């Protein structure tokens, strides 16, 4: 029932390390392609996704213990799971008067209609905003925030992964702080917030399906990004 | 031409 002080250090470098990565004018958004509403939104998803990846390395790289792990797990963990981090972060842009995530003036509104166009079903689109409804009404705390988006990454759970003992070692620790954090500050939260993480796997497994029949189609793949085809392709 | 792992 309370907080060490290395459980408290590692509080701070999670949030200091959010902040560093998560930019709340979202003013590099006009150095994207513009957005445009066939898959008339996909150039510009396509590098809103690229620029988001980035952010994710940059966040993953400050979680405690991360460094540590071999450089080949380090890719693993982000390949398999920058989809699910990305879902994750963009909780902070939803809205839930609209539905929709609110990234500054209407041409950065992006609408479930807009995804469409990018190339994705209904079947991602509906669940996905269901998950960020039911991510919203929790009312999480930025450090709750930012352990669960540390805690999907560390998953051991992942296709490649070598050293599963240590993985699970360090996402012990970060759901250990986590769980006390939740006691100190609250009167459930955190089964709730665990269920959130097997939402995102079966968000990851649809999306992957949508990404790999976009990815085939010469016209569509060209829209893409280096970085965006690097971490949702199948070359490893 | 995952050296964004520096
Ligand atoms: C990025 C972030 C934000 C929105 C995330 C969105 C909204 C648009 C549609 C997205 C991007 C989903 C798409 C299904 C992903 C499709 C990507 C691709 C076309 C390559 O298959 C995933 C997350 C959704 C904005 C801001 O919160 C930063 C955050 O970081």
């Amino acid at each position: 029932h309370m907080l060490s002080d290395e459980q408290m250090q590692i509080i701070n470098s999670l949030v200091e390390a959010h902040h560093k990565t998560y930019d709340d004018s979202y003013s590099d958004f006009v150095r994207f392609r513009p957005p445009v509403r066939r898959l008339s939104m996909l150039p510009h998803l396509a590098d809103l996704v690229s620029y988001s990846i980035q952010k994710v390395i940059g966040f993953a790289k400050m979680i405690p213990g991360f460094r540590d792990l071999t450089a080949e797990d380090q890719i693993a963990l982000l390949k398999s799971s920058a989809i699910e981090i990305i879902m994750l972060r963009s909780n902070q842009s939803f809205s839930l008067e609209d539905m929709s995530w609110s990234c500054g003036g209407p041409d950065f509104k992006y609408c479930i209609n807009d995804v469409t166009k990018a190339g994705h079903t209904l079947e991602l689109l509906e669940p996905l905003v269901k998950f960020q409804v039911g991510l919203k009404k929790l009312k999480l705390h930025e450090e709750e925030h930012v352990l669960l988006m540390a805690i999907c990454l560390l998953s051991p759970d992942r296709p490649g992964v070598q050293d599963h003992v240590r993985i699970e070692a360090l996402q012990d620790r970060l759901c250990d702080v986590l769980q006390a954090y939740i006691r100190i500050q609250h009167p459930l939260l955190y089964a709730k917030m665990i269920q959130k993480l097997a939402d995102l796997r079966s968000l990851n497994e649809e999306h992957s399906k949508q990404y790999r029949s976009l990815s085939f189609q010469p016209e569509h793949s060209m829209q893409l990004t280096p970085l965006v085809l690097e971490v949702f392709g199948s070359e490893v | 031409x995952x050296x964004x792992x520096k």
